[PDB]
């Protein structure tokens, strides 16, 4: 059954040809397997037998499925694919479970050769050309043409959505309000009315459809209540992932660790809780997918500390517009956060995970922030709407931030909360220099070559201090140089450097780093009193450092 | 209405296709209100939805340009731009009047609304196409595409160009001593007359718009504290500055000697022939910090002779117009901003500060966006030309918060700086 739609048009890449491809005969019994859809395919119309002209030909399979009673044939259209021109992306984004509306009855519609009634533009169908040689290769007479959406084919999926949505707008208007989504071969059709009242409506639809051609082969409803869209499990009223096993093994490789990392971050969704920090931060040796990564202590904790939460089966809530909207942010450290949205207390509605990755020594605030962003950024590409903010932070402290902080931003609606994980700033490096502080110059340096550096200071008070190095950077010197100037130093301190570098990593205020010095250093500055910070020229400058490099450099 | 004028065949830069940006999610009430609008257009002819056949794609948003009322609705022609326009920048580009900017006064005013009857070549509405996102990408998007002249697009103006010269000349006549320059949606008109005499000049050119078309010059409105009327009013007479200042009070201790040289020293970099080190050197004792040290005599030689190179400096002032303009602002106090102006490092073309009463909306991101925008029309009026700007903020942050305070009907090239500049001072450049 074709339809009476009007064909989109299509064409080919700028100076661009079709497919010629004489495939090499098959003299099997599959030849025949093919005639028999085919001179049944050309009589419902889908296909037809064209002239011996121009048409040039296009690869054809005649194979079957394992077992399968039904010995249905299949044509690739790789080449073709590549000639055609580019379409609008068919499903570009996709929608997420937590943003829908409770439905009472839904109903989903098998559309199986959807593609093979909506017809094809009549200046492009010559490109689909395919031929099949019987026995002796005698009669090669037996070439045949597309009129439909080819099954495979690069605009099939774009235009049948487009003929689809064309096709639904009348249906739509007679009786609105009734939510119709389609996906490939799929169509949700879903409406509060009672289980009878709405089964009406549902016939209507087959039939309003029937009448363009495209056929419902299940009567009524076929599917079963709990549906499985993109791993999603669909239920009136909730939502999850019911298949979400990982499996134990004692030597896995990376092929395996990725998937696993894929099944627990697509778990994120529901299960509150789940993290993958020490999960992956494996991951980052170079990619073999063959190559096994031995697990860590932690990646074992880790692993256990989320199958305790996948074990037991969670549940999400759907939308209610007329309720407003409302997200809470929690930290788990190491970088790692997580996040759940709902409407009703307990009434999950999606939750989720942000990591600060691959970079290092970050403000605690910065995070939270960023945090507040990827959530943002969600709510509206679901909902389309921004949620109130529930986060464990003081005014006060975040105020002093945006206030300090040089990069511009912008937190919305927002309230405090309480968690022992309570986000704040511990220290603040003195504005102004400290007046009855000791001053201790710094400097720190390496022969990049050797490895080998030395660290040390020197004070207002002649108070040196020099302890060599090995098996470190420049950077770890100048950092080390400063640890000392505090290790040595008293309650309140000045300390001078030259190092651009070692002035930002602290003037970021930063903590928990998985850089062991950088912790050494950020207790000390914990501890202390006050601390001025200032910074100078490296090499042509004075102050003091004309003296103090020249005290750390010995060797080469 | 469909009018019959003959249109103008628009041929891009061959190897280069069309744009397939991608569209931002938008607010709920945002893609209603563009719905609306659509909706209202596709009446007016000007845009048609079209197929899957379309695969381009072009950015949209809803601004509230007037006064914060009804919705405007804003194309991120960026792109198409690039891809056509700057083709159509030497093949109908609109010389720019080197002396708007030694004007005395300015007022912008738009006129986007003009193209909106004249039709658009048909063998090209296709890459006009643009995109309402649908809410959690229930549907798919709803595609048009303009048959008229694009209101964001450079090209529109252009081919206006003609028809906007010949309205212009009866006002060019009676009014010779007037400057006028079109860059897209807007008129940019210099005098140099006092602002009561200006301002009815203005409203003379805007009857005198809507004499000689629907060319509808959007009305007055008061809107701030010292209360206005109408009209983008800029001052380009005292569009210069040397936002440098030195300290000329606190300089007495180790600290304030410390720090100090340290900017000198970026100086450097900029003004060349700085001499510090006889000041330095006043310091290299490894002293305490905070001792209270006097300045010394040869030290002092150091800090008055390059206080002066400063206040006048001059050194390759040239603006290359194959390069580009590049502006990056940094978030000093707590409402004011600083930007600066180069096309090649250093090589500092114009220097300002920025700052917003700091209490009727202390927020951090309207400041920038106004500030973003207020950088961009300083540029237009010197160069005529939109500069790539290094954004000091969070990628998505801004792809989220920009257009709700943009109040422009062009969207400049945007970078984000996601590095601290040691550059901030009490008054920082670049
Ligand atoms: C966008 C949309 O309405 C949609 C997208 C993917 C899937 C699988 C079902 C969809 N809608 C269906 C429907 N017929 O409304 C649906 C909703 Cl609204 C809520 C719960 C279950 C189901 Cl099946």
């Amino acid at each position: 059954p074709i339809s009476p739609i009007e064909t989109v048009p299509v064409k080919l890449k700028p100076g661009m040809d079709g497919p010629k491809v004489k495939q090499w005969p098959l003299t099997e019994e599959k030849i025949k397997a093919l005639v028999e859809i085919c001179t049944e395919m050309e009589k419902e119309g889908k296909i037809s037998k064209i002239g011996p002209e121009n048409p040039y030909n296009t690869p054809v399979f005649a194979i079957k499925k394992k077992d399968s009673t039904k010995w249905r044939k299949l044509v690739d259209f790789r080449e073709l694919n590549k000639r055609t021109q580019d379409f609008w992306e068919v499903q570009l984004g996709i929608p997420h479970p937590a943003g829908l509306k409770k439905n009472k009855s839904v109903t989903v519609l098998d559309v199986g050769d959807a593609y093979f009634s909506v017809p094809l533009d009549e200046d492009f169908r010559k490109y689909t050309a395919f031929t099949i040689p019987s026995i002796n290769n005698e009669t090669p007479g037996i070439r045949y043409q597309y009129n439909v959406l080819p099954q495979g084919w690069k605009g099939s999926p774009a235009i049948f959505q487009s003929s689809m949505t064309k096709i639904l707008e009348p249906f739509k208007k007679q009786n609105p309000d009734i939510v119709i989504y389609q996906y490939m071969d799929d169509l949700y059709v879903g409406s509060d009315l009672e289980i009878g009242q709405h089964r009406t409506k549902i016939e209507e639809l087959r039939q309003h459809l029937l009448r363009w051609g495209l056929t419902t082969p299940d009567k009524k409803h076929q599917k079963e209540p709990p549906f499985l869209w993109m791993g999603y499990e669909l239920h009136p009223d909730k939502w999850t992932v019911q298949p979400i096993v990982l499996p134990e093994k004692d030597s896995w490789t990376v092929n395996d660790i990725q998937k696993l990392v894929g099944k627990l971050n697509w778990a994120s969704q529901i299960y509150p809780g789940i993290k993958v920090r020490q999960l992956s931060k494996l991951l980052r040796g170079t990619k073999a997918l063959t190559e096994v990564i031995p697990l860590t202590e932690e990646a074992e904790l880790e692993l256990a500390e989320n199958r305790e939460i996948l074990k037991e089966p969670v549940h999400g809530v759907y939308y209610d517009p007329s309720k407003d909207l409302i997200a809470e942010i929690q930290k788990q450290g190491q970088g790692q956060w997580t996040y759940q949205i709902y409407q009703e207390p307990f009434k999950n509605l999606k939750t989720g995970k942000y990591a600060r990755m691959r970079g290092a020594h970050t403000n605690d605030v910065k995070q939270l922030t960023e945090a507040v962003q990827k959530i943002t950024t969600e709510s509206i590409v679901i909902w389309g709407k921004t949620p109130k903010f529930k986060l464990p932070i003081q005014k006060e402290t975040w105020e002093t931030w945006w206030t300090e902080y040089w990069q511009a931003t912008w937190i919305p609606e927002w309230e405090f909360v309480n968690t022992p994980p309570l986000v704040k700033l511990w220290y603040q490096l003195e504005k102004e220099p400290i007046v009855g502080a000791e001053t201790f110059y710094v400097d720190g340096a390496a022969n990049r070559e050797t490895k080998l550096g030395k660290a040390g200071y020197v004070t207002n008070k002649g108070r040196q201090k020099v302890v060599p190095l090995t098996n470190t950077t420049n950077q770890k010197t100048e950092l080390q140089a400063i640890y000392l100037a505090l290790q040595d130093s008293g309650l309140e301190v000045n300390i001078v450097t030259d190092s651009q570098y070692a002035l930002g990593i602290i003037q970021a205020q930063p903590d928990k780093s998985e850089s062991e010095l950088v912790n050494q250093i950020i207790e000390q500055l914990i501890k202390k009193e006050k601390v001025y910070l200032a910074w100078v020229p490296a090499h042509k400058g004075i102050g003091g450092n004309e003296q103090v490099d020249k005290l750390v450099s010995a060797g080469i | 209405p469909i009018s019959p004028i003959e249109t103008v065949p628009v041929k891009l830069k061959p190897g280069m296709d069309g744009p397939k940006v991608k569209q931002w999610p938008l607010t709920e009430e945002k893609i209603k209100a563009l719905v609306e609008i659509c909706t209202e257009m596709e009446k007016e002819g000007k845009i048609s939805k079209i197929g899957p056949e379309n695969p381009y794609n072009t950015p949209v948003f809803a601004i509230k340009k007037k006064d914060s009322t009804k919705w405007r609705k804003l194309v991120d022609f960026r792109e198409l731009n690039k891809r056509t326009q700057d083709f159509w920048e030497v093949q109908l580009g609109i010389p720019h009047p080197a002396g708007l900017k030694k004007n005395k006064s300015v007022t912008v005013l738009d006129v986007g609304d003009a193209y909106f009857s004249v039709p658009l070549d048909e063998d090209f509405r296709k890459y006009t196409a643009f995109t309402i996102p649908s809410i959690n990408n229930e549907t798919p998007g709803i595609r048009y595409q303009y048959n008229v002249l694009p209101q964001g697009w450079k090209g529109s103006p252009a081919i206006f160009q003609s028809s906007m010269t010949k309205i212009l000349e009866p006002f060019k006549k009676q009014n010779p001593d007037i400057v006028i320059y079109q860059y897209m949606d807007d008129l940019y008109v210099g005098s140099d007359l006092e602002i009561g005499q200006h301002r009815t000049k203005i409203e003379e050119l805007r009857q005198h718009l809507l004499r000689w078309g629907l060319t509808t010059p959007d009305k007055k409105h008061q809107k701030e504290p010292p209360f206005l009327w109408m009209g983008y009013e800029l001052h380009p007479d005292k569009w210069t500055v040397q936002p440098i200042v030195l300290p000329e009070k606190d300089s007495w201790t180790v600290n304030d000697i410390q720090k100090l040289v340290g900017k000198l020293n970026w100086a450097s970099q900029i003004y060349p022939g700085i001499k510090v080190r006889q000041l330095s050197k006043l310091l290299r004792g490894t002293k305490a910090l905070t001792e209270v040290i006097p300045l010394t005599e040869e030290a002092e030689l150091e800090l008055a002779e390059n206080r002066e190179i400063l206040k006048e400096p001059v050194h390759g002032v040239y603006y290359d117009p194959s390069k580009d303009l590049i502006a990056e602002i940094q978030k000093q106090g707590q409402g004011q901003w600083t930007y600066q102006i180069y096309q090649e490092p250093f090589k500092n073309l114009k220097t300002g500060k920025y700052a917003r009463m700091r209490g009727a909306h202390t927020n951090d991101v309207k400041q920038l966006t106004e500030a973003v925008q207020k950088i961009t029309t300083e540029s237009i009026v010197i160069w005529g030309k939109t500069p790539k700007f290094k954004l000091p903020i969070q990628k998505e942050t801004w792809e989220t918060w920009w257009t709700e305070y943009w109040q422009a009907t062009w969207i400049p090239e945007w970078e984000f700086v996601n590095t601290p500049p040691l550059v901030k001072l009490w008054y920082q450049l670049e």
